[PDB]
């Protein structure tokens, strides 16, 4: 019979298997849109369809590594195994997002997803790209299964929000980002730090944009107590991140931020959205309220360039 | 040379590491000090992330600094 094979999904490689052998025993792993093929023998019904295999010659690998950014030899199988479970995902419209109905502990994917859906932001690799398209349409299978090979989290595993949120920058373009930071110590005295890229546009430690831009107190190696402030910024957002702790949300000094309810061993999170009022978004569920108050570990915000004063 | 852990409880611990340490050594050391086990151990210097991969040089952390030592979230 007739079948093609793929890497990406766009280029085909016509090939002839023989129905009286398996699949694995001509291409080596074979997914069948993320079905495992490996041990089943070709059926009449597979003529003419698309099936993904492993990067097993140099012309593949060059697919694969043009598409997705990655040489892991696992990648595919990863994400193959991803998207077997991710397909059967609920995609609700929420707000006018895209979110995830609960399955499989995909809270921290869910709030990914929606925060993504928020900033300002362009993927390198195609895959990441089209899959982001289609999830904004609606169709976030393949988008969340991407995401899920990326991190190296399987389906089920608890997940957190801002390794997330970190290992997918790594896989954005957010070179041209720059923070300049101060630090100030009476005896010592000023010292400039510049960053670039990921390490721009993200914090641990206090939630408050503000408050980095006023000063924060650390400790200097004098032994005093030195003041770190931000002196300049230039990114389209930025992500400030902490222990989750009560926090009040108020309307219109945010874009968006997660919510971790639980501990460090178990927990849930939800996504809160700062829009003509404060929406929170549980999955499928939706509410609002004029103001917020809640145990926040994420909160980010727009931004084009700032410089202290 | 000497560096300090400030825990989420606010305890301040005490490890003795060399500039050319990794992170991972370094959260072998706590591990072994406090028990957290590394994988879910994330260290913070002025509120950046650092990586397994990178030493304290790297990160350019001379003596007697302070880095914070936060957990992963399981959610
Ligand atoms: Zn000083």
């Amino acid at each position: 019979i007739k079948v093609f094979t793929t890497v990406d999904n766009i280029n085909l490689h016509t090939q002839v298997v023989d129905m009286s052998m398996t699949y694995g025993q001509q291409f080596g792993p074979t997914y069948l849109d993320g079905a495992d093929v490996t041990k089943i023998k070709p059926h009449n019904s597979h003529e003419g369809k698309t099936f993904y295999v492993l990067p097993n010659d140099d012309t593949l690998r060059v697919e694969a590594f043009e598409y997705y950014h990655t040489t892991d030899p696992s990648f595919l199988g990863r994400y193959m195994s991803a998207l077997n479970h991710t397909k059967k995902w609920k995609y609700p419209q929420v707000n006018g997002l895209t979110s995830i109905k609960w399955a499989d502990n995909n809270c921290y994917l869910a709030t990914a997803l929606l925060t993504l859906q928020q900033i300002e932001l362009k993927f390198n690799p195609p895959a990441l790209q089209d899959a982001y398209y289609r999830a904004r349409a609606g169709e976030a299978a393949n988008f969340c299964a991407l995401i899920l090979a990326y991190c190296n989290k399987t389906v089920g595993e608890l997940g957190d929000v801002r390794e997330t949120m970190s290992y997918l920058f790594q896989h954005a373009n957010l070179d041209s980002c720059k923070r300049v930071l101060n630090v100030v110590c009476k005896t010592c005295g000023q010292q400039q730090t510049t960053l670039k890229g990921v390490e721009a546009v993200m914090y641990m430690g206090t939630l408050s944009y503000e408050q980095f831009k006023k000063g924060v107190q650390i400790p200097c190696t004098c032994g005093k107590q030195a003041t770190k402030y931000l002196v300049q910024q230039e990114s389209p957002f930025v992500m400030m991140s902490a222990p989750p702790a009560q926090y009040e949300l108020k309307h219109g000094t945010f874009t968006c931020a997660s919510e971790y309810t639980g501990n460090y061993q178990c927990g849930h999170y939800k996504h809160i959205t700062s829009k003509e009022t404060l929406y929170c978004i549980d999955g499928a569920l939706l509410t609002k309220s004029s103001e917020y108050k809640g145990p926040i570990t994420d909160v980010f915000y727009k931004e084009n360039s700032y410089t202290t004063t | 040379m000497q560096i300090f852990v400030k825990t989420l409880t606010g305890k301040t611990i005490t490890l003795e590491v060399e500039p050319s340490d990794t992170i991972e050594n370094v959260k072998a050391k706590i591990q072994d000090k406090e028990g957290i086990p590394p994988d879910q151990q994330r260290l913070i210097f002025a509120g950046k992330q650092l990586e397994d991969g990178r030493t304290l040089s790297d990160y350019n952390i001379q003596k007697e600094s302070t880095l914070h030592l936060v957990l992963r979230l399981r959610g």
